[PDB]
DNA sequence: CGTGCTGATTCCCTCCATTCGCTCTGCATAACTATCACTTTCTGGAACTCCATGGTCTCCTAGGTCGCCAGGCCTTTGCTTTGCAGCTTAGAACAGACTCTCTATGCTCCCTCCACCCTCTGTTTCTCCAGGTCCCACATGGGGAGG
DNA sequence: CCTCCCCATGTGGGACCTGGAGAAACAGAGGGTGGAGGGAGCATAGAGAGTCTGTTCTAAGCTGCAAAGCAAAGGCCTGGCGACCTAGGAGACCATGGAGTTCCAGAAAGTGATAGTTATGCAGAGCGAATGGAGGGAATCAGCACG
């Protein structure tokens, strides 16, 4: 009768087997996975949090998800994930 | 060190006559006013209560609320 | 009424529900736009296609076809992008990039 | 021998005697249950390859 | 903003080492991989190999070696290639080129390219070469051996000049790059589209893989205005 | 009611975490100071960690406590939980 | 008999612990050592398995990066040998001190 | 113009309740501004993260107590505890 | 009733109200416990009498009647956990502590 | 635009003489110019971020402290 | 004529520049490098002057702590004067 | 946890020096000071000065300024104090005490004192000395001939013992001391009430002040029980 | 070859005069306080299940000790080379002032988008058992050595 | 030449990993509603960029030389290599008790709305802090003299 715990092993093996189709993974890798997409959840949402308190806004949008990664993250990472969430928003806005 | 010590103590007496009475910071500013023809603003009465300003004005304006804090018990 | 999730709307598969669901529950903010878990989860399934893909590549030269924690530290230490993200970080059973000075090898 | 006899008369015949068949044969040839299962198992293993 | 520098044309005879440097500048130099690619009118570009800096990490290609080294010296922000036991067939303009170390990323920064004169998956190109006016649409297809996951670029050369990137991840866009050239395709088919031609489009185009290990260029599609 | 037990991390122990730190060659008055350090480091970690547990009305120190520990002093930890 | 020349197993011991991955310190005194610590701030506390295991994991991996940075001290005063020094001076530039 | 607040006459009644002769400059305010933001932001934040990970929605002086002796080091955490503590006594024992 | 505060009725200088409404729209809970600001403002009013306590000691040995922001530095770094507390600070105009290392002075 | 070299040699030995430094080579200034113009970079980018983000073409204090912060390197006394 | 021995006048300097606290950089050469350093990032933006002068103070809070620093590497390699080696090894141990 | 070491008695030659050991365990010994009180049955308990070993900082009493010197040793964690010159009153017990750096807090565990034989602002405390029952009130006064704000501290001492810390911040009570000792009192007056008395109440009890650069004790008061 | 008493440079301390930043003074205003309704949220209380001590056995491998010796640290000493101290010239910064003009902030309209709520649905998580496969020891065959 | 013991090997069976067949339960998604956050114009004070002039003030360049760093050499001493013993760690198997989770009740309490009232931010005078200039007196340091 004990609650259910979550976590993103799911989508996180769904990503491996497009990337890596025979390619296993290890439960500490998927660990270390999740731990991951958890600190840099709370890394770029806190980052973001911010920048709306900055400018008096009391929304988060997809600018300040944007500015949050291009202030946490390094240069080309930067610019791929700017193009990723770019592509993804005018996707998700056509249907 | 001597002079403030008074000062901060008198703020305390005329505060707790103040609430118990009811009335306001305005009411005690307007009844300053009738009396010695000399108004004085809201402000200065919350003024005196925190201990705002001069420690030498806190000499100057004292004992207009002495006489009025005296005049309050009576009436 | 019916089908379409919203990470199948956005061709994504990391859950954008749910990263919507943590951004309203995680006291970030009083609203949340509703293109904010859109690229957030794409944010996210690009690094984790970056790490994993890297991690898949160490494990292919190394002669195995399963992911261990150290894979994902020899990815994460062999990118100078990716170190600078993850520098303060420390990953379990992961060990260390192997190194000697120069000065310690004999000659 | 003969308890060998009495498990291979039913290999074409029953290919799953399960365990209905398998506490009927068991209590005749004097056996635990769980080795008339354990061999009928190793049988379809044996018989898969 | 960012160079990469190179030396001049080196005479060279057989039997000696020959060394060429890549100054760079503009950028972090440690941040992003620099890869070396060799071009003849025999067989057309195909890469050597790449230094990273970051830990001086080299990988080769497998014919070459032993035939190239590569280091780096991170004080003088500088690149080194030697060639040893230069053969007939070594006379070559060789090309420096900047590629991040993300796997999306291509050599979008080349250098000038170094004439040195001597005393796997295949990539097919289906039109060798085409004629166009002035503004029609082209259609340049670079259907593949194996299976690459977007990772596939688009350049152009002009003659006696470094090729300029166009497209990258087989979709997007370089910096500076016009909206006329759009990259499509995926998995094994990919297509160059040029929209509306200029007199600046008479150039070679070439398609380049980096899903593998061994990085393999295009067969070089002629591309010549009115 | 345990005492001396920093005497337990061992001499060859720090030798092996100074060879997976690269190093060739070691003093002899390396090992006390080694154990100063671990000590001192262990303790802060341990305090944030009880205080995280205390506050969660728990006697059992969890590991999700000690990696709120680790990541509020700067050194994140990951494959632990969070 | 066949001895090694000092330096040469004391190599091969970093090419050796550099490649594996596992943790150096013995389980159950770091665990007695944790257990120690810990009922200097609360009497009867339990810990996990877990916990103690990734307080090892960090500890070890602080240890290590800690003799990354004492051997580069050790060899920018010209020596290989580490010593007090080092450490000392490598947690006054990280900020421990 | 906007009404910018601040903490300017605070820090003067606490600078004139320790020191009844001592001035400060504009400079050193916003020194002691910046210094009494910086504090409120770890406090609470801290505070912020104790709610989240025991899942409670409210920030009590339970949580403020607990981050106080998080941030702050040894003897100040105690005097600052005994501070809070002294402080909430007297609020809720005077309405 | 004439309308007293909460941090007259806390005792205090600092303002109980305005850090209320500050955790309230500063996106920390959900709630405010109501307490916590009586309890976050007598820690802040600690920590400022602390610090300028030892500022105006500072300034009072600089035989100085005002504080300027090297008295601040003087009193943070001269205590070893105000140093800690604000290890990763810098403060504006405060200089440093005068320290010569011991090797350095002649004989 | 150069500028690099109004950050002259006599401004980098009073900043070490600050630090407590005694004696200086002469190497030491081409090294701390390399020095302050990558922090002064990795500073600039951030509050140039900062600034971008609010629709501004002009660069605050409050940017450059933000910035600044977002390093651990907190500043006090700009707001 | 007279002539201090080096080393007096370096440790009167380091007393001099530890006692005060005015900052050590000119102003207007700091400016125009913090502009030229904006250019890469924007094309044409303005500059508050208190955002100069922040970005002063920090760089020079941040070039003294790594003077600090230096000189302990110094000292600890047993040497009185700061070489480029002695920088790196102090930004290699920060994490720089 | 907390302890300071000391040494054992010295019998001292006049005009010679004397070392004093303070040996510290239990804590982090850089962030606390180290006072050190001289106690004499003529004068009684005399503040000398204090030893900060986080940056090893001094400051002495006026009249044992050069008579007295501190020095700290961060290695073996040890406080040393030099007496040098020694008139023939120095016979007296020596005390050091932890103490923070903090203003509120106050010389909290002492050491046992080592006994050294030969061969401002004025505490007055109204009782010299009475007489309790075994459940009577006690009230002690130690008026302050200058305004302190709140920095008083109530200590006891048994015969041949250590003084105890029972009261900081004038309210506050220390660590360990039961709550039938309250302190009352801010600026010049202060009091200290103990409620309900025991067998172990007979001692001696001072006041020591700590809101001025020299720090100066109370006079005492003998309390015996029956 | 060892201090030693002039001489020079710098640093600390005193006495005027702003003067410019501070303290103080007055007014509008918005925000903080009171009071009432109402919806959470914690605080005991009882059940429970579950998991972390805590001890026992073996064995066997890593730790402690001892010998020994080679190379690495330490010290010395001479040599070079390289910053530091000081002086002179000039060019660059700092300060004060005025233009402008372009920017940032404020006010209004209003509108679009996001929160609230119900419903239904496809998605996510947690085990559980049959099946396949791997290792492992046992029974059997055949070869080599002894009488 | 006959007989007994040992090694290689086939194979039956127990244990481990996986995948399917469910399994179900939280929750994502659509659609209607409304209200408010923030775009989009529209104006405008103001401040930042620009230019200008003037006056010092510091930096750039060069010279002399001392003292710091560096490299070669020898002593020694200590840390590594190797071997023998042995003891404690590791792995597993239990027993348990006390700890952390869950559900129910409801009393406390935190939020929202409205009124008001007050204390706080902002604009502006009076003033005492201190900063620089002139002067004096002492701390410190580094080159010729007498012994």
């Amino acid at each position: 009768k004990r609650s259910r715990k979550e976590s993103y092993s799911i989508y996180v093996y769904k990503v491996l087997k497009q990337v890596h189709p025979d390619t296993g993974i290890s439960s500490k890798a998927m660990g270390i996975m999740n731990s991951f997409v958890n600190d840099i959840f709370e890394r770029i949402a806190g980052e973001a949090s911010r920048l709306a308190h900055y400018n008096k806004r009391s929304t988060i949008t997809s600018r300040e998800i944007q500015t949050a990664v291009r202030l946490l993250l390094p240069g080309e990472l930067a610019k791929h994930a700017v193009s990723e969430g770019t592509k993804a928003v005018t996707k998700y806005t056509s249907s | 060190k001597a002079l403030q010590k008074e000062l901060e103590q008198f703020a305390k007496l005329l505060k707790q006559k103040r609430i118990t009475l009811g009335y306001t910071q305005a009411d005690v500013g307007l009844t300053l006013g009738v009396l010695f023809g000399k108004v004085f603003s809201q402000t200065t009465i919350c003024r005196f209560e925190a201990l705002q300003l001069s420690f030498k004005n806190m000499c100057k304006l004292r004992p207009l609320l002495q006489k009025w804090v005296e005049e309050a018990d009576n009436n | 009424a019916k089908a379409k999730s919203r990470s199948s709307r956005a061709g994504l598969q990391f859950p954008v529900g749910r990263v919507h669901r943590l951004l309203r529950k995680g006291n970030y903010a009083e609203r949340v736009g509703a293109g904010a878990p859109v690229y957030m989860a794409a944010v996210l399934e690009y690094l984790t296609a970056e790490i994993l893909e890297l991690a898949g590549n160490a494990a292919r030269d190394n002669k195995k076809t399963r992911i261990i924690p150290r894979h994902l530290q020899l990815a994460i230490r062999n990118d100078e992008e990716l170190n600078k993200l993850l520098g303060k970080v420390t990953i379990a059973q992961g060990g260390v990039l192997p190194n000697i000075q120069a000065v310690l090898l004999p000659k | 021998n003969r308890v060998r006899g009495n498990l291979e008369n039913l290999f074409l015949q029953c290919p799953k005697p399960t365990l209905q068949q398998i506490s009927h044969i068991a209590q005749q040839l004097g056996l635990e249950k769980d080795v008339v299962r354990v061999w009928f198992c190793n049988r379809r293993q044996k018989g898969k390859r | 903003e960012v160079q990469l520098q190179q030396s001049g044309p080196e005479l060279v005879e057989p039997g000696t080492s020959v060394k060429m440097p890549c100054k760079a500048s503009g950028y972090t130099f440690t941040s992003y991989t620099i890869q070396w690619v060799k071009q003849t009118p025999r067989q057309g570009l195909e890469w050597i190999g790449y230094i990273y800096p970051y830990n001086a990490g080299t990988k080769y290609n497998e014919k070459f070696k032993g035939k190239a080294t590569l280091t780096s010296d991170k004080s003088s922000s500088t690149v080194y290639m030697e060639l040893s036991s230069l053969t007939s067939e070594d006379s070559a303009v060789y090309y420096c080129a900047r590629k991040s170390s993300r796997l999306r990323s291509t050599l979008d920064y080349w250098g000038q390219g170094t004439s040195v004169t001597v005393s796997d998956i295949k990539m097919t190109q289906s039109p060798s070469s085409m004629h166009a006016s002035l503004g029609e649409r082209v259609t340049i297809t670079c259907k593949a051996s194996q299976d690459i996951r977007s990772y596939l670029s688009w350049y152009q050369q002009k003659p006696w000049k470094s090729p300029k990137t166009l497209i990258y991840y087989a979709t997007s866009l370089a910096d500076g790059v016009p909206s006329r050239f759009s990259g499509s395709g995926s998995g094994q088919d990919f297509s160059l589209t040029i929209n509306n031609l200029e007199s600046d489009d008479t150039a070679t185009y070439y398609c380049l893989q980096h899903g593998e290990s061994p990085y393999t260029f295009g067969s070089g599609t002629k591309l010549e205005i009115k | 009611v345990l005492r001396d037990n920093i005497q337990g991390i061992t001499k060859p122990a720090i030798r092996r975490l100074a060879r997976r730190g690269g190093v060739k060659r070691i003093s002899g008055l390396i090992y006390e100071e080694t154990r100063g350090v671990l000590k001192v480091f262990l303790e802060n970690v341990i305090r944030d960690a009880v205080t995280y547990t205390e506050h969660a009305k728990r006697k059992t120190v969890t590991a999700m406590d000690v990696v709120y520990a680790l990541k509020r002093q700067g050194r994140t930890l990951y494959g632990f939980g969070g | 008999p066949h001895r090694y020349r000092p330096g040469t197993v004391a190599l091969r011991e970093i090419r050796r612990y550099q490649k594996s991955t596992e943790l150096l310190i013995r389980k159950l005194p770091f665990q007695r050592l944790v257990r120690e610590i810990a009922q200097d701030f609360k009497t009867d506390l339990r810990f996990q398995s877990s916990a103690v295991m990734a307080l090892q994991e960090a500890c070890e991996a602080y240890l290590v990066g800690l003799f990354e940075d004492t051997n580069l001290c050790a060899i920018h005063a010209k020596r290989v040998t580490i010593m007090p020094k080092d450490i000392q001076l490598a947690r006054r530039i990280r900020g421990e001190r």
